[PDB]
């Protein structure tokens, strides 16, 4: 019993939600993103996917700002909601105090907004997990936001669909990548390696990349066609 | 089952909703309107009885909502108060309003929407009452309608509701007289709500009545509910007492 | 069960219990150790933030918040919803502040925090919180230290303690009484705060952790609580693993 | 079970199966394809026909969403009322603050930004609109940044650029058929005689034009809904064609 | 019985009445406290346990008797959680009380409007009853001594002396000989600690356990005011009866 | 002064003896124009006469006003509104307003049913309790019908003796003030028979 | 079953199931009673002590609305409470404007009934515990007697009980009550139809009846005014209700 | 199930409260529209049971929505009465801020629309009523015809029946009507219309309600006497052509 797989509202028996843990599963069913960073720069590469060949395939980057940015591995629609409050803070904090928004206060915000839908009866719990990079006074970082709401600052770390092998790459070279510091080309390569292992039965292609890097010396630019092919 | 909500359809493409209100008028008291030309009358039966009852100083199931309109109640006596109260709310805004009396089918027509617009809107009851109208207004004279627990109304010369109404709608078209009177209204509403009560002597502390004329002391509407002794006069010219 | 009694948390059972409400202190217990130990002129708060792989970076996640520059406050259970108890708990912090032109006493704040679980089991539409908090400070009366339970019930303490390797907490903490019956002096108490959370982590055996100590103490920290990092707490790392040993 | 019955509950899947239903909504209704090719794009739609007093050509099912924008459209038209005033107002809003053209994709984020209403409320989106919507439109239009884009606006997820996709009760072989014929070396004329050479085939009625409704974006001719007899001549040059080869 | 019922306060059983109020009258044997509440002839008294089973847990910050404002005490006893959230209202009313209608809150209109309070809470599914038994003591100056209980249902009613908790009949029953033999509802002495003497005397007896200084807790209502009693002042009565 | 004093008219109110008398002038001006030489002041619910003096939009919506909050209390209760208790009400539905308030000056009259007594009061703008047993005089001519109405007072007065009372100091008092006049028209309540009769005066 | 699980939907013999079950609530209460006379009202009702300690002498179970309508109730105590204070707040504002002294009695009655019809109406509501009965005395309608049924309807009586032993004190009153009675007479009949109910404990102590009649204008607190009146409702001590005890 | 709420479809794309409203569709009074080339005329069933049943207040089953365009109904009566009120005040409203003539198209797009928008909500349900609109524009000698449906569906027809027995008369009139020549006659036009609502009442022309709509702000309201008229010339034509039959049989 399972008669808490409806509420959201009602511990079941083991301390958790079932809603909550369904949401981990949103994010298993999810499109694959793969973080890393050094002290001067953080990258995050995703898979863009698509239904068929007739695709022009799905942004997996949205830009939340010129220093910041995210990408996403769950549900697309829980995605947009948390999207517009993050830009909405960004923004916030360069109009009222002429600030850059730390990496780290960012997340202890979209926390709260979790956890306000798994106290209330209305509207659907969040079940996309999105992984955060930002440049601030304190370097580049890069955080885990689930749809828990719990936030967790590593070095690298991965989302989505089969990234059991993304974990095993970065934790091979976890600290390759951080005696390398300003050179964007080493960091970028090291995603796309990860995420070859990560898939299982698919190849990257071209089109199939999209990587998106801020650091201290690069501006925040997303890299497409002819920029990613140098790194396939 | 559908009983949850009023938001839901039964596969009739009504509601069971609907159907249990119905039901609720045919375990109240009889009540009758019978127009004719030269006035109206209004009965009901009262549906509680005893003789520690006070019943003789008052009724229950009469009110008057602006002295050229009248209604009678069958149903539950929870469900009226409410309802009435808002009628007589908004006859009292025709009058403020328009410097006149309120026409019998708009009246109806407002109580009509509000009923449906429980069922409508929400999870809240219908309303289970049916209530007889028994009107006047300068453009189409005497009226007589009621009102649906569904709400709708339709218009009449003669009507029944309450318990048995289709034991008693028989018998009213059967005895009814063409140009009518106001005095036949009286003396066939006795006759009628005596074989549909289970009292074989009906009585005037048992009935409630107001005649509604303008055919005497004309030029104006007078209304009158009755006083407990003329009650008992009628009922001894139809033989009962 | 059934027959309501956990169904919701209006409902109550013939017992004098809701079993809802037990199954959110079982979230406490699966949560990681947390300790308090209150003094005779500090408070220490500890936590154990287990390292489940090196991917993690080192002293950057922590369940140590605080609260003003002179209230500590450290959470069990689930983590966000922990975080949470402290976001709300700064939003009350600050309206006395601004109001009264006075730090918060420790206990006016204990009374404000259970308030806010409290309100979360008068409504079906509110899921309570599962989360103890351990909790104090030094104030004009001097140090006090308080627990929190995710029931909303609430008592002050002289050690505190929570989580999943609590059992030897509480253990220490009682040793603790017999050795000194003024609870350990504050600069003594951020060495015995972290064997206790060694013999915790025996508990916990499969994986590594991370210590982090805080502090406030009276005269040793000037009435102000910061947190113990530098050669303080490697001083403090050196005793635990010597005494264990 | 427990599932269904709620806006607000997850399944084992992660996903609501109110999102669920609403694809097999759009299936129910009439066959739609678009086509886009670097000329204007093309918009083609079916209509049926079980009555001979029903009155198909007094109704529409292709619009005009401004004046050089137009949509196709397939499910219920309940759900495509709301759908389709909502991006009225979205273009026209726009010549109101910049006084220039919309683009194509920001028109799309709008219609799916109303799809996201399932509910009643939430944090960080009012919700009002009570059920998923069981609709969807293929989005056409011109921007001059990029040139001719068509994109499908799903009410059960955000939006998904084509090239060519088709929807509705036949929108399973005619995507199959859009693969081996979609070519970048097509021309506007071609890009009508395929929509019909298609539209047919999964058409459990005879190629008429009764049934069935042609339009183009051309930036130059502004969105222009075509003649009956236009697409009548059509299906004979059609026909005609595949006669001979 | 149960279909819809005891899951309820909104929803009635077949008596009429509500399951779900009637089983946190069972609430009080949980937290296992018994008060006492005794009348004097110029004071009112309230004694309850103080229960303090660990070392870790000061005896001064486990207390059940609270200050609700200057002349008014309570005792709670059973659930903390439901304890807090009486004690709150009672003492935002009391205060707002006593300046609007410049009054000092009889314990007849602060049982009173509590009451009112918890009959508001069962009448929405929203919101609960509280779990608690509260006793209110007072000396009032248009009554002098007082003592009303306001119970989880919502009823209120005065008691020449009222016990809870799960042995509560066994003192009940001991306060009844008392005040029947002598024919006064008041134990007669007049000085404020010789009445606390001979209710300590009267539980001892009755539950059968000797009781410490950290096993009580005494609040005394004299004319104007509340005040709580220390440890150490307590055990100063104890001794009193033990030593003659 | 007030708007009150700008549209004027007068309406007064007398007790004799078992009786009342409550009369009213026919002018109704707004401002210089003279407007209606007919519009009566005299209203009723049941046997309660509610005269209104004022500005002319007040004359007309208390009216309105009054009549709804009546008929109300007629239906519910089964018996006439009470002169003792619409003195309660005319003050507290006047006081409604006071930030709006309505710019009128009323007088009650009728005779109570509960006892035979008569009964006469007066108000202001947002209306006080004024109990008489004499006279309640209002308007813009008040200050001319006080004195004249208490000069030509002679207490206990028969239901006959009343009507050359209210005539004769109705007469003069309007035809020698600039707002009031033109035409008036007297109700002598005898004691439930009303008899009406209209004052033959110049046109003022 | 359903019928009572919601409120919206009916039995299809009439009537929610939570109408029958607030009938049984009023059962499981006291016993009160009234009975109207030309000169008077006797309103009685025992009161429960319900512990050897409980004071009932504390709080009376006849308790006045304003100073010419007393009110009592067979039912749930808690749900009493409130109701009453709502009694007496729209009682000034609904009349002690309007006709600035206390209301008639009818007119109270009928402001009551709306409160009880509400929470009848919908669901995520309950009705009252109690059924009221409302006694009170003004001079448009004479002396009056009430029944106020937690249904939402209300029904005006000559006498009438409810309670425990309802069904027991209906037949003794159908009997003994005649034509004219006096107050006095009124008084004799309250005490035996409510003895047949409780016996064993039957003293004035412990059993509540008091009358209204005429005004006092020694509960009026003032004196020397024509026209005052003081209240209609009086309270007999528990001496005085000896007096009439002895005179069975 | 998913007949629980407005917010859950079942997997074939429907909703079962509209589907029960089409079914509650059928349960009340029948309805036919049927356009000429300068004519719509808007027929319905007119329900009388009992003679004290009057014809004079009772509620008429035909409603002026304005004086050029008119809405008859069908389904529930009690639910049809707040549609009623609704699109006569938005009928004037529509005048009060443009200033023009009320538009067909755009009348029944609203109309529909407040529909749409309780199907839309899940806390209030639509009416499980279906309307037909038929009218002329004082801009327009060209006829339009509409429905509504209980979803939110706005259509056009050339001629429709609806409600009590649809069935049988909509392939009667399939035949009849041409969309060559819709009845350019408008006393045919109401013939065909009396002979469609004939089937369906059985015996009856105090049971037919007929009423006409023309060009440039006319309508009437038919008397009793006019329908039995037709009645009478139908029957014999009815009766005329049946008895021929039979003689084409003889002949062979």
């Amino acid at each position: 019993r399972n008669n808490y797989d409806g509420d959201t509202v009602t511990f079941s028996p083991t301390g958790r939600l079932f809603q909550v843990e369904y949401a981990l599963e949103a994010i298993k069913q999810g499109s694959v993103t793969v973080g890393l960073r050094s002290n001067t720069h953080a990258v995050l590469v995703a898979l863009k996917r698509n239904a068929d060949e007739l695709s022009s395939y799905q942004k997996k980057i949205i830009k939340c700002d010129e220093h910041m940015g995210l990408s996403l591995a769950g549900l697309a629609p829980d995605a947009r909601v948390l999207s517009n409050y993050l830009r909405q803070q960004c923004n916030y904090s360069s109009l009222v105090f002429n600030r850059k928004l730390a990496v780290e206060r960012a997340g202890h915000l979209l926390c709260d907004k979790a956890q306000k839908n798994t106290q209330s009866y209305g509207g659907r719990p969040y079940g996309v997990g999105l992984l955060i990079i930002g440049y601030d006074k304190s370097g580049a970082h890069l955080l885990e936001f689930q749809p828990s709401g719990n936030v967790t600052e590593l070095y690298g770390t991965a989302i989505g669909a089969r990234s059991q092998g993304a974990k095993t790459y970065l934790e091979r070279t976890l600290d390759t990548f951080i005696k390398i510091d300003g050179n964007p080309d080493e960091l970028i390569k090291a995603g796309v390696e990860a995420i070859s292992q990560s898939l299982r039965d698919e190849s990257l292609t071209v089109d199939n990349l999209s990587i998106a890097i801020v650091g201290k010396d690069t501006p925040f630019t997303i890299y497409d066609g002819e920029a990613v092919a140098k790194y396939i | 089952r559908y009983d949850s909500r009023t938001t839901i359809f039964s596969p009739e493409g009504r509601l069971y909703q609907v159907e249990y209100a119905l039901e609720s008028i045919s375990h109240a008291g009889t009540a009758i309107g019978i127009m004719a030309s030269d006035g109206i009358v209004l009965a009901a039966e009262r549906k509680v009885t005893s003789t520690l009852l006070e019943q003789d100083t008052s009724t229950e199931k009469l009110y008057k909502l602006n002295d050229k309109i009248a209604v009678a109640v069958a149903g539950l006596t929870a469900d009226a108060e409410i309802l009435i109260n808002t009628a007589r709310i908004h006859a009292q805004n025709y009058l403020k309003t328009y410097n006149e009396d309120i026409p019998v089918e708009i009246l109806v027509r407002r109580l009509s929407d509000i009923k449906q617009g429980y069922t409508q809107h929400g999870g809240l009851r219908p309303f289970g009452v049916s209530f007889i109208y028994a009107g006047y207004d300068d453009r189409y004279g005497y009226q007589l309608y009621t009102s649906n627990p569904s709400g709708n109304y339709t218009g009449w010369k003669a009507i029944s509701v309450g318990a048995n109404t289709s034991a008693a709608q028989t018998l009213l078209q059967m005895d009814y007289k063409d140009d009518m009177k106001v005095d036949d209204a009286i003396e066939l509403a006795l006759k009628t709500l005596s074989k549909t009560t289970d009292s074989s002597a009906l009585t005037y502390d048992r009935l409630e009545f107001a005649t509604i004329r303008k055919g005497a002391n004309d030029g104006e509407v007078y209304q009158k509910i009755f006083k407990p002794q003329e009650i008992k006069d009628i009922l001894v010219k139809t033989g009962i007492t | 069960i059934g027959t309501g009694y956990d169904l919701s948390n209006s409902v109550f059972s013939p017992d004098g219990r809701n079993f809802q409400v037990e199954y959110a202190v079982k979230a406490v217990e699966n949560g990681t150790t947390s300790i308090g130990i209150k003094c005779n002129d500090g408070v220490v708060f500890a936590v154990e933030k287990l390292i489940t792989s090196k991917l993690l970076v080192p002293q950057k996640n922590v369940k140590i918040q605080v609260v003003d520059r002179h209230i500590g406050c450290v959470y069990s259970g689930l983590i966000p919803d922990g975080r949470h108890l402290v976001n709300r708990g700064r939003e009350e912090a600050a309206s006395f502040k601004k109001l009264y032109k006075t730090p918060i006493p420790i206990p006016a704040f204990a009374d404000r925090l259970g308030q806010y679980v409290q309100a979360h089991t008068l409504y079906n539409s509110v899921r309570p919180f599962g989360v103890s908090t351990i909790f104090g400070g030094v104030d004009k009366n001097g140090a006090h230290l308080y627990m929190l339970e995710p029931s909303g019930s609430y008592w002050g303490y002289k050690g505190a303690a929570t989580g999943k390797g609590r059992q030897s907490a509480k253990a220490e903490l009682e040793k603790l009484v017999d050795h000194h019956p003024e609870g350990l002096s504050a600069r003594e108490a951020v060495k015995q705060a972290a064997k206790i959370i060694y013999l915790a982590h025996e508990d916990n055996k499969e994986k590594d952790f991370e210590l982090e100590i805080s502090w406030c103490s009276l005269s040793e920290t000037n009435g102000l609580h910061k947190f113990v990092k530098g050669d303080l707490l490697q001083e403090a790392i050196d005793f635990a693993q010597k005494e264990i040993n | 079970s427990e599932y269904d019955r709620g806006v607000s509950t997850f399944s084992p899947e992660g996903r609501l199966f109110q999102v669920e239903y609403s694809l097999e909504a759009i299936k129910l209704g009439s066959t739609a394809i678009g086509i886009a090719t670097k000329e204007g794009v093309v918009l083609g739609v079916e209509k049926r026909a079980t009555s001979p007093l029903l009155e198909s050509d007094s109704i529409e099912k292709i619009v005009e969403i401004d004046r050089h924008i137009g949509c196709a459209m397939s499910g219920l038209t309940a759900d495509a009322r709301s759908m389709i005033e909502h991006a009225r107002t979205a273009a026209v809003t726009h010549n109101l603050y910049y006084d220039e053209d919309i683009n194509v994709e920001s028109l799309t984020q709008s219609v799916c930004d109303l799809a996201l209403r399932f509910g009643e409320g939430a944090s960080g989106e009012e919700r009002l609109m009570s059920r998923p919507f069981g609709v969807a439109l293929l989005i056409a239009g011109h921007d001059a940044d990029d040139g001719y884009q068509l994109f499908h606006a799903e009410p059960s997820g955000t939006f998904y650029r084509y090239n060519a996709k088709a929807i509705g009760s036949g929108s399973e072989g005619a995507q199959a058929e859009l693969l081996n014929e979609w070519h970048s070396s097509l021309t506007l004329k071609e890009a009508e005689l395929l929509v019909l050479k298609i539209l047919k085939q999964v058409m459990e009625e005879k190629l008429d034009e009764n049934n069935a409704q042609l339009s183009c974006i051309t930036k130059q001719d502004g969105f222009k809904i075509y003649d009956n007899e236009k697409t009548a001549e059509l299906i004979k040059e059609l026909k005609e064609k595949e006669a001979a080869e | 019985s149960a279909a819809g019922y005891d899951r309820h306060i909104t929803i009635f059983s077949p008596e009429g009445r509500l399951y779900q109020v009637e089983y946190a009258f069972k609430a009080t044997n949980q937290t296992n406290i018994n008060s006492l509440a005794v009348r004097g002839k110029d004071c009112t008294v309230v004694i309850s346990q103080k229960k303090v089973p660990d070392k870790l847990l000061d005896p001064t910050t486990v207390s059940y008797i609270f200050c609700i404002s200057r002349t008014i005490g309570m005792v709670v006893n059973g659930p903390i959680p439901d304890a807090r959230n009486a004690a709150l209202r009672a003492k935002a009313e009391a205060a707002e009380f006593r300046y609007k209608y410049g009054y000092d809150m009889p314990c007849d209109v602060l049982a009173k409007r509590m009451a009112n309070l918890s009959q508001i809470y069962t009448q929405r599914a929203y919101m609960r009853p509280l779990g608690v038994i509260l006793t209110f003591v007072s000396v009032d100056e248009e009554l002098g001594p007082s003592i009303y209980k306001t119970d989880p249902a919502g009823y209120y009613v005065g008691y020449k002396a009222t016990a809870t908790g799960p042995k509560q009949q066994e003192i009940t029953t001991n306060l009844e000989n008392h005040f029947k033999k002598s024919k006064i509802d008041h134990i007669n002495e007049e000085s404020w600690e010789k009445v606390v003497e001979f209710a300590i005397t009267h539980m001892i007896d009755a539950l059968g356990t000797e009781f410490s200084k950290n096993d009580l807790e005494v609040g005394v209502a004299t004319k104007d005011k509340f005040f709580t009693l220390s440890a150490e002042n307590i055990e100063e009565r104890l001794v009193a009866i033990a030593e003659q | 002064s007030d708007p009150s004093s700008i549209n004027g008219g007068i309406v007064v109110a007398m007790t004799g003896k078992d009786c009342v008398a409550i009369a009213c002038d026919l002018r109704l001006g707004s401002q210089s124009l003279g407007v209606s030489n007919k519009f009566e002041k005299i209203f009723h619910y049941g046997h309660v006469f509610l005269g209104i003096t004022g500005l002319a939009t007040d004359v007309t919506t208390l009216n309105e006003m009054f009549r709804y909050k009546t008929n109300l209390y007629k239906l519910k209760e089964e018996r006439a509104i009470e002169p003792e208790t619409f003195t309660q009400l005319v003050s507290s539905s006047l006081y409604e307003r006071r930030f709006g308030p309505y710019f009128v000056g009323p007088v009650v009259a009728g005779i109570n049913s509960k006892s035979g007594k008569p009964f006469i009061a007066g108000f202001d703008l947002i209306g006080c309790i004024d109990e008489a047993k004499d006279f309640i005089v209002s308007g813009t001519a008040s200050d001319q019908l006080f004195g004249m109405c208490e000069s030509l007072y002679e207490p206990n007065l028969e239901p006959e003796d009343l009507f050359e009372t209210i005539s004769q100091a109705l007469l003069n008092a309007a035809d020698r003030d600039a707002l009031s006049g033109w035409g008036a028209v007297v109700y002598i309540i005898k004691k439930d028979e009303v008899v009406k009769r209209y004052l033959k005066m110049r046109q003022d | 079953d359903r019928y009572s699980f919601s409120l919206t939907t009916f039995s299809p013999s009439g009537k929610l199931g939570q109408i029958d079950y607030a009938l049984t609530a009023v059962k499981q209460g006291v016993t009160s009673l009234g009975i109207k006379a030309t000169n008077g009202v006797v309103i009685a009702t025992e009161k429960k002590s319900s512990s050897p300690l409980a004071m009932s002498e504390t709080l009376s179970k006849v308790s006045l609305l304003t100073p010419d309508i007393g009110a009592v109730y067979s039912g749930m105590g808690p749900d009493y409470r409130v109701l009453v204070d709502k009694s007496r707040k729209v009682a000034h504002t609904s009349y002690k404007r309007i006709y600035g002294e206390y209301p008639p009695t009818k007119l109270l009655v009928s402001e009551v009934a709306k409160i009880m019809q509400e929470a009848t109406q919908s669901g995520g509501v309950r009705p009252f515990g109690v059924s009221l009965l409302i006694a009170g005395h003004d001079e448009f309608n004479g002396f009056s007697l009430y029944q106020v049924d937690p249904s939402g309807s209300y029904f005006p009586w000559k006498a009438t009980a409810i309670g425990k032993g309802s069904v027991a004190a209906k037949t003794f009153l159908e009997k003994r009550w005649n034509d004219e009675l006096e107050l006095e007479d009124a008084i004799h009949i309250a005490l035996l139809t409510l003895k047949e109910s409780v016996e064993g404990e039957f003293n004035g102590d412990t059993i509540e009846l008091a009358i209204i009649g005429d005004e006092n204008p020694d509960l009026l607190g003032y004196t020397g005014i024509p026209t005052d009146k003081g209240p209609r409702f009086r309270k007999l001590t528990s001496q005085e209700i000896n007096d009439r005890l002895e005179a069975l | 199930g998913y007949d629980r709420a407005l917010s859950i479809f079942s997997p074939d794309g429907h909703i079962f409260q509209v589907e029960y409203a089409l079914e509650a569709v059928k349960r009340g009074t029948c309805a036919v529209g049927v356009k000429g080339k300068n004519c719509v005329v808007l027929g319905c069933e007119r329900r009388s049971t009992l003679k004290l049943q009057d014809t004079r207040i009772t509620p008429s089953k035909v409603s002026k929505i304005d004086s050029h365009v008119v809405l008859s109904f069908s389904g529930l009566n009690a639910d049809s009465r707040i549609l009623i009120e609704k699109a006569r005040v938005e009928a004037q409203s529509h005048r009060l801020t443009l200033e023009d003539p009320v538009t067909v198209e755009y009348l029944t797009r609203y109309v529909a629309g407040v529909q749409q928008r309780y199907t839309q909500s899940g806390g209030v349900r639509p009416f499980g009523v279906s309307t037909l609109i038929a009218g002329f524009d004082p801009r327009d000698d060209e006829p339009k015809l509409y429905q509504t449906e209980p979803s939110g569906i706005y259509s056009s027809w050339s001629a429709q029946t609806i409600g009590r027995n649809s069935k049988t008369v909509r392939e009667f009139l399939e035949k009849n009507y041409d969309r060559k020549e819709p009845p350019a006659t408008v006393e045919e036009c109401v013939k065909l219309t009396v002979r469609s609502l004939l089937e369906v009442v059985q015996t009856g022309a105090k049971n037919i309600e007929i009423t006409v709509v023309k060009p440039d702000s006319d309508i009437v309201a038919l008397s009793s006497e006019e329908i039995n008229q037709y009645v009478t010339q139908i029957e014999q034509e009815k009766q005329e052509q049946q008895e021929q039959d039979k003689k084409k049989k003889s002949n062979h």
